[PDB]
RNA sequence: UUUGCCUCAGGGUGCUGUAAACAUGAAAGUAAACUUUACGAUCUGUUGAGGCUUAUCCCUAGUGGUAAAGUGU
RNA sequence: CCUUCGAUGUCGGCUCUUCCUAUCAUUGGGACGCAGAAGUCUCAAAGUGUCGGAUUGUUCACCCGCUAAUAGGGAACGUGAGCUGGGUUUAGACCGUCGUGAGACAGGUUAGUUUUACCCUACUGAUGAAUUUUAUUAUAUAUAUACAUAUAGUAUUGUGACAGUAAUCCAACUUGGUACGAGAGGAUUAGUUGGUUCAGACAAUUGGUACAGCAAUUGGUUGACAAACCAGUGUUGCGAAGCUAAGUCUGUUGGAUAAUGGCUGAACGCCUCUUAAGCCAGAAACCAUGCUGAUUAAACAAUACUAUCU
RNA sequence: GUCAUCUAAUUAGUGACGCGCAUGAAUGGAUUAACGAGAUUCCCACUGUCCCUACUUGCUAUCUAGCGAAACCACAGCCA
RNA sequence: AAUGUUAACUCAGAACUGAAACGGACAAGGGGA
RNA sequence: AUGAACUAGCCCUGAAAAUGGAUGGCGCUAAAGCGGA
RNA sequence: UCUGAUGGAGGAUCGAGUUGAUACUGACGUGCAAAUCGUUCAUUUCAAUCACGUUUAGGGGCGAAAGACUAAUCGAAAAG
């Protein structure tokens, strides 16, 4: 018989296999379509989630009951130590998908980067890359030429500098970053210019840019059906237990169906959240980084007592509107949007009035320790 | 006459009994339905500050009892996020009886009223003392 | 920065922080924190709490 | 897995709410000396004190540590 | 009365999924006794949705109210090793009628044990070897070469076949008291700001949570003070962090079509959307894009290093 | 069943009505204070019963060392 | 009649006192129509 | 050499049900269809 | 005939224990258990409870009646 009262299904079937992601470093599934009219630019960037603060922002939306008024908004902070470019990879389009021609490496590859090619650095003789680094430039040139000739898509092998962050791990995070621009030649030139050097975020993103944020979600291990899918608790009266699904399925398809919610992994899923606005791009060389026209007080972005479970952001950082998947310390990949958005949301220019820097470890009263000291006075 | 209303924390579900707030002669209001509420399997319809309810008067003038009657919520105790970042709450849940159009059946409004409600119902602003 | 004041304590409430309780009358009380709000609810009198500024002033502890 | 890491400690950040100790300090009063001496919830001073603060907080080249030596190809 | 009487657990609700379309709403149309608005009939459509209660064991029913709409169905009259057990269908008991009576009632009323998964599969997640009659969309200095390449082991980065798929509806306002209309009334469409439902995260903030912790305190116990303890977490207060919703954030645009309207244009010297050939625009559908997985491909590529290799 | 009343709505409840399929007088009729782990309805208080779930504690589960059953079982074990 | 030695435990009243709390744990009717 | 009326072949409509789906399958249209020889 | 004491009646009231077994139709249901566990509940000066002794025996007993009980056996025990 038909179900008496109709309701929408509980999970999204669009996010199935609710299994653990293969790696902490969210992979970019796809990069923006190529618009060969525009200059060559990177499309992506890796950063580490540091925490959230709140912000105060004056609004522009003519017609809203929230028009001229200051508003408070949550924002993530993503520490964004300059990514370093190490390689170029050339793809060519086939009826079987993208196939790599080659990868061309820098002459000098960081120790950090090398650490990725080992699971026991401490023991190893660290021979990785020691012969490639040597190679003659002629070969490289030839490779480049080949790429120019045949490859339709260029990616840059970039890696993070986690040494310049409070994170424990000396291993780099290595990531391919598609380059989108005019002529393949032009792209190649751009990558050559870049190669061994550093990309800071300002070279990739701008204020008020709408960005997609791709990251592995916070883990919760094996979770019940109730938590994992938002299935209804059965009543108190229930014998075998309340927190389950009463009927898996009908009798006749005599097989539990993949559409029925079940106990199992929740979190540590890969996820692309879209349309996250950059409210601010911080700079390492700015003591007035969390300061504003309305503030006018020396503030670094780090809250008092430091980002809980992270540490102290001492480098360029992104202030993204709202929330981002995963935990404090998680790698996040920021990606340019795959469509050039013209919606008033994407065009709006933000002007922060205030950025909270009160302790996140408690209900903080003060912005700076100095203020606190002033408040209290001299004491024991 | 804008019904633009920024979302406010939902909690005053069907069955709730709220103070009548008004000069109408009604002492209480038992909320039986929320207007503009849609469909959600086992979810109780639940009203907030701006919302139009349909109520009965449990206690009050007999000419108000035994009838379903439109009301507006003026106060609630569920704290709700004002967009300047602070959460406001009143001590009491309280609304004012009105017509479908939104015209008060009563004349004055006893206690304070939320600004969220003032912005929505001009005739209610009129009869409000402290509007906060 | 327009810092409101904590009513129960005399603390500065920077934007987007505390909560606002509008009593029976129309009088608003702004509390910086959960604790303060709880205290207010309990009808506790700040001038009888050793840590608060109101108490401090009463005992001339500047 | 020695420009790390653990470990304590210090500093930060908070949380709590003012520690023990002493005070010919105060105290509703009482009693028993020839104005002093007992008892006395509690309060006040020294006291935003004391305690706690990563076990899944933060910083510090601040302390002492960093073994096993085995297996697979 | 074919199957099942060496038992297929016999109503309904709760939960949960999927399917159908004989479409209630939403998308796009066609007709009208279509002026507008509202509605009626109807085509492509099953993408999205279809609620809260009162009474009843109910299915069904009937009202109240919201709603865009409160369409109809199936899946062993879905779903009892999922529950529930109100009903029906044991034993107690009561009434009514019937029976001389024991008793009967497809009459009414009350009280009445709901067992087992540790097996195989399925599904959910979780590891994980092996894979040369196997592979390959090219490699190599304009020529060659499948009469050819390919050791293996670690690791990184990719490929992405295939599978899954996600957003939905409304309101208010401006367009407009305009078009339309004798007047009453009164739009479509875009545009803006919001909200619903759903999904996916997240915890700055508010709230929740306590066997981090601090403080209080009852009864007892250590001579007292202190420091503690005990009362299965003694009980309060606050309570960071971590979890978390009732809190915050985010949720596309192409291709090719369907209905349909058209174009050129015969058959049929004219006409004809094609009921020929040839074309066009065109849907919440379809397929991509995007999104999740990809020991779903026993898949594969490149790169890094190596133990012997030719 | 009809009419009230309880409700926004009540196949429930209560009060009436009665040619009562088939009520009725020790098959006892009608009514009754007190009493009831009795049946039923409504109202106040109260609450996680619910909206709408969350967090948390022991003991299990879990992994290890030790110990170690059974029902069941033609053969077995993917679908249209 | 005044002056002695001396005993329970119970009642009643008043000050002060505290983060308004106190049958602080334990124990212990939900009530009405 | 157009206009009628019929007529019966194949085809089309009429032709809507629930797991996904069955001329047995793939597929077939100068048939691998239907009727003959 | 009122008022205050006294007095201490009652198959009176509440209630540990005891005797039971209302609800959770909780746990358990290959149990600790062929009826247990938990919390809640009813019973407590009388038609009360318990022990031992004693009587009543199968178409018989015993029954404040449930076809209850009569050694896990009862609409006719068990043994042969
Ligand atoms: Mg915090
Ligand atoms: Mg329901
Ligand atoms: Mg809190
Ligand atoms: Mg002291
Ligand atoms: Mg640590
Ligand atoms: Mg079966
Ligand atoms: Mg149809
Ligand atoms: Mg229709
Ligand atoms: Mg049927
Ligand atoms: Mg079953
Ligand atoms: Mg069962
Ligand atoms: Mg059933
Ligand atoms: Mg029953
Ligand atoms: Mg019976
Ligand atoms: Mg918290
Ligand atoms: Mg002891
Ligand atoms: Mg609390
Ligand atoms: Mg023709
Ligand atoms: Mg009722
Ligand atoms: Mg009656
Ligand atoms: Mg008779
Ligand atoms: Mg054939
Ligand atoms: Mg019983
Ligand atoms: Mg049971
Ligand atoms: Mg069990
Ligand atoms: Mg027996």
């Amino acid at each position: 018989s038909h179900r008496k009262f109709e309701r929408p299904r509980h999970g999204s079937l669009g996010f199935l296999p609710r299994k653990r992601c293969k790696r902490l470093r969210g992979k970019i599934r796809s990069f923006p379509k190529d618009d060969k009219e525009k200059p060559p630019h990177f499309t992506a960037f890796m950063g580490y989630k540091a925490g959230m603060t709140h912000i105060v922002r004056e609004v522009d939306k003519p017609g809203s009951k929230l028009h001229k008024k200051e508003i408070v908004e949550a924002c993530t902070i993503i520490e964004c130590a300059p990514m370093v470019v190490v390689g170029i990879v050339g793809y060519r389009e086939t009826p079987k998908g993208l196939r790599i021609l080659s990868t061309v490496w820098a002459n000098h590859v960081s120790d950090e980067f090398r650490r990725r090619y080992y699971k026991n650095w401490y023991k190893s003789e660290k021979k990785a890359f020691t012969k490639s680094l040597n190679v003659p430039e002629a070969t490289k040139n030839c490779l480049l030429k080949r790429i120019e000739k045949y490859c339709t898509v260029l990616r840059a092998i970039c890696h993070t500098q986690p040494s310049k962050t409070p994170l424990r791990m000396k291993k780099a995070h290595i990531m391919e970053v598609q380059i989108n621009g005019g002529s393949m030649k032009e792209k190649l030139e751009f990558v050559k210019e870049m190669l061994e050097k550093n990309l800071p975020v300002s070279t990739v993103f701008n204020p008020n840019e709408m960005i997609d944020v791709i990251s592995v979600t916070k883990g919760h291990g094996t979770k019940g059906v109730v938590s994992r899918y938002g299935v209804k608790r059965l009543p108190r009266k229930t014998h075998r237990g309340l927190r389950k699904v009463a009927c898996i399925g009908a009798w006749h398809p005599a097989r539990v169906q993949f559409q029925i919610p079940r106990h199992g992994q929740k979190g540590y899923f890969h996820r692309t959240e879209r349309n996250k606005k950059i409210y601010r791009i911080g700079l390492k060389t700015d003591k007035n980084s969390a300061s504003t026209d309305a503030d006018i007080t020396e503030k670094k972005i780090t809250p008092m007592g430091g980002f809980p479970h992270y540490g102290v952001v001492n480098e360029d950082f992104l202030l993204l509107k709202g929330c981002v998947a995963g935990t404090k310390k998680r790698p996040i990949t920021l990606r340019k949007n795959i469509v050039p958005q013209v919606s008033r949301d994407a065009l709006a220019q933000v002007s922060l009035k205030f950025i909270d820097t009160s302790s996140k470890i408690g209900h903080g009263r003060f912005q700076t320790s100095e203020e606190k000291v002033k408040y209290y006075g001299p004491l024991k | 006459t804008l019904k633009n209303k920024m979302r406010i924390t939902l909690s005053l579900p069907v069955g709730a009994l709220i103070n009548c707030c008004d000069n109408s002669g009604g002492k209480n209001l038992y909320i039986i339905a929320v207007q503009g509420f849609g469909s959600c399997l086992n979810r109780l319809p639940a009203a907030s500050l701006g919302d139009m309810v349909l109520a009965t008067v449990k206690k009050g003038k007999p000419d108000l009892r035994k009838k379903v009657l439109n009301a507006i919520i003026c106060r609630q105790s569920k704290a709700w996020r004002r967009h300047e970042g602070y959460y406001i709450y009143f001590e009491d849940n309280a609304g004012v009886i009105v017509n479908p159009k939104g015209e008060m059946k009563g004349s004055a409004i006893t206690g304070p009223v939320a600004r969220e409600c003032a912005e929505l119902w001009p005739k209610l602003s009129s009869a409000a003392s402290a509007i906060v | 920065v327009k810092t409101e004041a904590c009513s129960f304590s005399e603390y500065r409430i920077y934007p987007g922080r505390g909560q606002k309780y509008i009593a029976r009358d129309g009088k608003v009380y702004f509390y910086l924190s959960s604790k303060f709000a709880s205290l207010a609810l309990q009808k506790k009198k700040a001038a009888k709490l050793r840590w608060t500024q109101t108490w401090r002033r009463n005992n001339k502890k500047t």
